[PDB]
């Protein structure tokens, strides 16, 4: 039972840093494939706020309920990020994870996150 | 007409009621040539055996079984492969003689 | 805006026009360098949404034809007729019921309300409406300023209660059957015609005229059965209609154009057929039997 | 009701509001969605012209034909009349057996037209078929009185029309104005649409001018004329 | 009337009639000190006893006017008319010889069924008729996302599915059943409804219903099963 | 006559025995026009679909279904709304033909 093939509209960050649909050099819409598709879908999942979608209030990440506020906690942040990445279809495991916090900027930074998809 | 599901299994066997007959259809993949073959039993007797599944034609026309037509379709005539037939990129359909007649009359 | 509701009808924007508009929108969005070929990711999307737009056009045409009796069908055909408060007959087809709503000629749009309400009664097999609106009696025997009704079946109470409200006071009725009616104590006597059926025996001599030696005339029974059907249909001969050679020829050639009617012969049964015309009075009708009709091919 | 629909740009943006935050500023994705949805919204707007295109006071063309077939008064009718035929009279004049048309006549018909081949004069002008339908509304309801036949005639012909006499079985009407040729030719169809009780014969004034006599509402020496009812031959050649 | 359903703190009301009762027999009961009132009711039970008809019926008469005739007497006893769908062989049959009726309506109703192979039944004071191989319009979904408990249990002909009582489930209708097991059981989705079972409680025993359905074939016909003469 | 309860649900369905026929009624709210609509099926056959609920008229009159009159009422003749119909400020009623006749004769 090999991993099924996936495809979705590709998103590339424009000069403002905002991810948008892209047409490749040939001029036709760029579609990402098996592993890039999963990575980008995982990103689009992480970028959603819980209750934002009007047809399904159960989708999204509870950023504003759990992390954004007066409560810096690496354990809960790691749990939330890992849960949302793992629930993405096509993702098998996370092999590494680091989290740190910049008080000066009040920035919660998760980095060195290695993801293994079903395509190996 | 009715669409017949194909499982993602090299060999499989289901039963369907067509024109008030119990029909047992058994599909098996031939890897040496990369194709699907089907056997058909009417009321326990294998009347058809070892026939290739091909697109765009009535697979039962030669036999006069009285159970209508079985045929494969696809978006652009792509042949039914191991991966294509379970995924539904190529589909298996049954239609009755009555429906075939009415469609021709259309 | 030549599309949509136009003085000629609902004009449909072609699918190709839809797809061209979508492509023109996408060229402005992505530039002249975009690819939209029918097999590309963007071309496929344009195809799907062009199909959806054309399907919206289809719904628009459906909604426009739902108000057109010639296309309306079923319960909405009944709702359209509810504007004149007409009603359908049991087992009546859409063709039949739309002919009533449209008043296809009818030869006199007036008194069509009475003609159709009459036909809507239960049991009325055949009905017909006549008028003599001059200051003189017509040759048919109707006095001046009179309305005559011929009906087969239906109870007299219902028929008369219906005819009374369509025929105004001061206008008489001509007929052979009298029905006494009462509304609010005032009694008007409604006279209608219940045509007397005279059994007619019919014998026809025909000739065969094959159109370019092709399909030959059908068998004698296949012609007598058809003629009986024609004479028993809703277009059956009416009251005061004498049986003539013309009357039967106009039916025989129409049903079977490859046949020339040579000699019609008629009689009042059980008397022997003879030379037409067979005179029927205004109260008499010809009634035919599936056995009495005979057709014979002559060399 | 009121405005059934709104501008497509309003509906499309109402839906764009429901996009996610991560896409709120994706001009290519948002504009793609706008391109695909504005076309559907625009296609559906075209329906909001199936609302007053059937208004009896302003309908035209097929919308007026549909109303006519609802009311049971078709656009065309069998008559005893040599309908004018579109064609050439060999220039100056040719003997022939037809009458010819010159780009402005209600009797628009060719040799090969099916209604013409069986004597069905067909009403082409909307301003006359509309009046005929408005009058047919009265036959519909059976409003045979004078107080209604007068409004039937006002709509068909004009403010000067009137109903003159009620003899035994015979009722006279007058437009109250000289008729144009189009109205004269369509006259036999007007008497099939007016609300006159069956069994009673409709007449018409000869000069189509207001009738004279005594009382409050008529015309005197100047403008009036002596009555003369004549048969419009609405249903017969005779 | 026995009205069952769900009344969640939000939502609304799901309560409908699952059995309309003419009391059959009641009896109190002590368990400790309690008093449990064990009711049994009646289904068309006035028609199963007091409905008797009176019929001379002549030749030539079609084969349904007298289902109306029998329903006249069954209606004297307060029975409503449901959907009647006869076999096609039935709809078109006429008569050579006259049609005795003296005695008991339900008795020769049964001989009706055994004689043209059709079903008739009373469902809450409403009487329906269907063919043996057919069913009536109206479909109902049963999935692990729509009230499925365990298996869509597979059987020779069709299935037997448990679910939370939720009132629509009537005999002689269609149920579309989905799960993660039926796919490898290759069993279809649409089934007629033949048996209905309601067991429930207000405190502990949740509302449970069990539906037995005989599978519809590709021909839109029910898998009847071999009727043994 | 009888009053037919309306739930506070934008789309609801129920069944009732009207003149000893099983009539299934489906109400659904149309937000764009802010109006309730009903479909009616007689014993499993859909006979009326997409009719608007309007106060003060017989809703079933055009069809001659033989199941009496189904009409809506309100104290001051308001039109039925998403809020006002479930609250019972507008009431749905079924009246039998005999009752209608008796009232008309009285």
């Amino acid at each position: 039972m090999a991993a099924p093939s996936r495809i979705g509209l590709a998103l590339k960050k424009n000069e403002q840093g905002i991810a948008d649909i892209y047409l490749d050099a040939s001029g036709n819409l760029s579609m990402v494939q098996n592993t890039e598709a999963v990575g980008q879908h995982a990103r689009q999942r992480l970028m959603t706020y819980l209750g934002e979608w009007f047809l399904n209030k159960n989708v999204g990440v509870p950023w504003l309920r759990d992390l954004l506020g007066k409560g810096y906690d690496p354990v809960l942040a790691e749990a939330v990020i890992k849960a949302e990445i793992l629930s993405t279809d096509g993702v098998t495991e996370i092999t590494s994870f680091s989290i740190r916090f910049d008080q000066g900027r009040r920035a919660l930074e998760a980095f060195d996150i290695e993801v293994t998809t079903e395509y190996d | 007409m009715i669409e017949l599901e194909v499982l993602d299994e090299s060999k499989q066997k289901f039963s369907v009621i067509l024109n008030d007959r119990r029909v047992t259809i058994e599909l098996w993949y031939n890897t040496t040539n990369d194709r699907w073959s089907f056997s058909l039993a009417l009321d326990g007797d294998n009347v058809v055996t070892g026939r290739r599944l091909v697109t765009g034609v009535d697979l039962l026309a030669p036999f006069g079984l009285g159970i209508g037509a079985l045929f494969l379709l696809s978006e652009n005539g792509e042949p039914p492969t191991r991966a294509n037939l379970p995924l539904g990129l190529v589909k298996l359909y049954h239609a009755t003689q009555e429906e075939i007649d009415a469609a021709i009359s259309a | 805006m030549t599309y949509g509701v136009q003085p000629t009808g609902y004009v449909k924007k072609p699918l190709a026009v839809h797809l061209a508009e979508i492509e023109a929108s996408m060229v402005d969005l992505f530039g002249p360098g975009v690819i939209q070929t029918e097999q590309s990711p963007l071309g496929q999307l344009n195809g799907l949404y062009a199909d959806l737009s054309y399907d919206l056009d289809e719904r628009g045409e459906d909604l426009y034809q739902s108000f057109d009796p010639e296309q309306a069908e079923g319960s909405r055909l009944d709702i359209l007729a509810r504007y004149r408060l007409l009603s359908r007959r049991a087992g009546e087809s859409d063709e039949s019921f739309r002919r009533a709503i449209t008043n296809v000629d009818r030869a006199r749009i007036d008194l069509s309300d009475l003609s159709t309400a009459l036909s809507a009664i239960n049991g009325v097999s055949w009905s017909r409406v006549y008028v003599n609106e001059d200051a003189t009696t017509d040759a048919d025997g109707i006095p001046p300023n009179t309305v005559s009704v011929a009906v087969i079946g239906g109870d007299d109470d219902e028929v008369a209660q219906l005819v009374r409200r369509y025929v105004v006071p001061g206008v008489g009725m001509y007929g052979n059957t009298t029905i006494e009616t009462t509304i609010g104590g005032f009694c008007r006597r409604i006279r209608v015609i219940r045509p007397v059926l005279i059994p007619t025996s019919v014998e026809i001599d025909v000739q065969s005229r094959p159109l370019k030696n092709g399909c030959p005339p059908p068998s004698v029974n296949a012609m007598a059965a058809g003629l009986y059907t024609e004479l028993t249909g809703p277009d059956r001969p009416g009251n005061g209609e004498d049986g003539t050679v013309y009357l039967f020829r106009k039916i025989m050639e129409r049903l079977y154009p490859n046949v020339e009617v040579v000699d019609v012969r008629l009689s009042q049964a059980p008397a022997a057929p003879t030379t037409p015309p067979l005179v029927m009075s205004f109260f008499q009708m010809m009634s035919f039997n599936a056995d009495d009709i005979l057709v014979e091919i002559v060399p | 009701m009121s405005n059934l629909c709104a501008d497509p740009e309003a509906l499309v943006e109402a839906r764009i509001d429901e996009v996610l935050t991560q896409y709120r500023e994706s001009p290519y994705l948002l504009n793609l969605i706008r391109a695909y949805l504005s076309k559907l919204a625009e296609t559906s707007m075209s329906y909001c012209d199936m609302v007053e295109k059937f208004d009896l006071d302003t309908a035209v063309g097929d919308q007026l034909t549909i109303i006519g077939r609802i009311l049971g008064f078709p656009r065309c009718h069998c008559v005893c009349d040599t309908i004018p035929v579109v064609g050439y009279d060999c220039g100056g004049s040719y003997a022939g057996s037809y009458q010819l048309a010159g780009y402005c006549e209600p009797g628009s018909s060719w040799i090969h037209c099916s209604p013409y081949g069986n004597s069905e004069l067909c009403v082409d002008e909307d301003e006359i078929y509309r009046s005929l339908l408005k009058a047919r509304r009265y036959q519909m309801l059976g409003l045979y009185d004078i107080e209604s036949l007068h409004e039937a005639l006002q709509i068909v012909w004009g403010e000067d029309a009137m109903v003159a006499e009620t003899k035994v079985g015979q009722v006279v009407v007058t437009p109250g104005r000289s008729l144009t040729a189009t109205e004269t030719r369509y006259l036999p169809i007007v008497f099939r649409a007016l609300p006159i009780a069956p069994g009673i014969k409709g007449m018409i004034h000869i000069d189509q001018g207001p009738i004279a006599g005594y009382g409050d509402g008529w015309a005197g020496y100047c403008g009036g004329d002596w009555l003369c009812p004549v048969d419009p031959h609405a249903y017969t050649c005779s | 009337m026995l009205e069952v359903g769900y009344t969640p703190p939000g939502g609304g009301n799901n309560i409908g009639i699952i059995a309309k009762g003419k009391i059959r027999d009641y009896q109190h009961d002590r368990e400790g000190g309690d008093i449990i009132s064990t009711v049994s009711c009646g289904d068309g039970d006035k028609a199963y006893r007091r409905a008797t008809i009176s019929k001379t019926i002549p030749k030539g008469t079609p084969l349904t006017e007298v289902v109306d005739e029998i329903h006249k007497e069954m209606k004297k006893e307060g029975i409503a008319k449901g959907e009647w769908s006869f076999p096609d062989k039935v709809k078109n049959t006429q008569l050579k010889r006259p049609y005795s009726m003296c005695g008991s309506c339900t008795r020769e109703l049964d001989t009706l069924g055994r004689s043209h192979g059709f079903y008739w039944n009373i469902q809450n004071e409403t009487m329906e008729i269907i063919p043996g191989n057919g069913h009536l319009p109206g479909s109902l979904l049963i999935t692990p996302d729509t009230g499925l408990i365990g298996t869509p249990t597979i059987t020779d002909n069709g299935i037997k599915v448990k679910a939370l009582i939720n009132p629509e489930a009537r005999p002689n209708r269609m149920m579309k059943v989905k799960s993660q097991v039926l796919k490898m059981n290759r069993k279809g989705e649409d089934y007629r409804i033949s048996e209905v079972s309601f067991n429930g409680d207000n405190q502990e025993g949740d509302w449970i219903m069990t539906l037995t359905g005989e599978a519809i074939g590709g021909d839109k016909k029910v898998d009847e099963g071999k009727k043994a003469k």
